[PDB]
């Protein structure tokens, strides 16, 4: 009978597991927004730069 | 695109630094040529004092 409870426990570590790792990817995720950002805004930051350069 | 409209008074400041750096120059040249005036000045006046008749 009560090995069925220990997998039941098998069952919530592996639930804490699963929802640990889609945590930790989220955390990741929206860190790499931040990363991804500052490439782009940097890409038009010397867009700009450039045109001016021109202009003047 | 404010740099891209201030690019007139920009360079419109260089030309009004050059133009007085070059008024500079002029206004030290008159003073000297007034100075130049001076000596010649004192230089005549001392032949009026050999003049002994005209000193007297």
């Amino acid at each position: 009978q009560s090995q069925g409870i220990q997998q039941l426990l098998q069952a919530e570590k592996r639930a804490a597991e699963k929802v640990s790792e889609a945590r930790k990817r989220k955390n990741r995720r929206l860190k790499q927004a931040k990363e991804e950002a500052q490439a782009e805004i940097e890409q038009y930051r010397l867009q700009r730069e450039k045109e001016f350069k021109a202009k003047e | 695109e404010k740099k891209e409209k201030q690019i007139e008074q920009q360079k419109k400041i260089q030309m009004s630094n050059l133009m007085n750096q070059a008024r500079l120059k002029v206004l030290r040249a008159r003073d000297d040529l007034i100075t130049d005036l001076l000596n010649e000045a004192k230089q005549r006046l001392s032949k009026v004092v050999k003049d002994t008749t005209r000193y007297q």
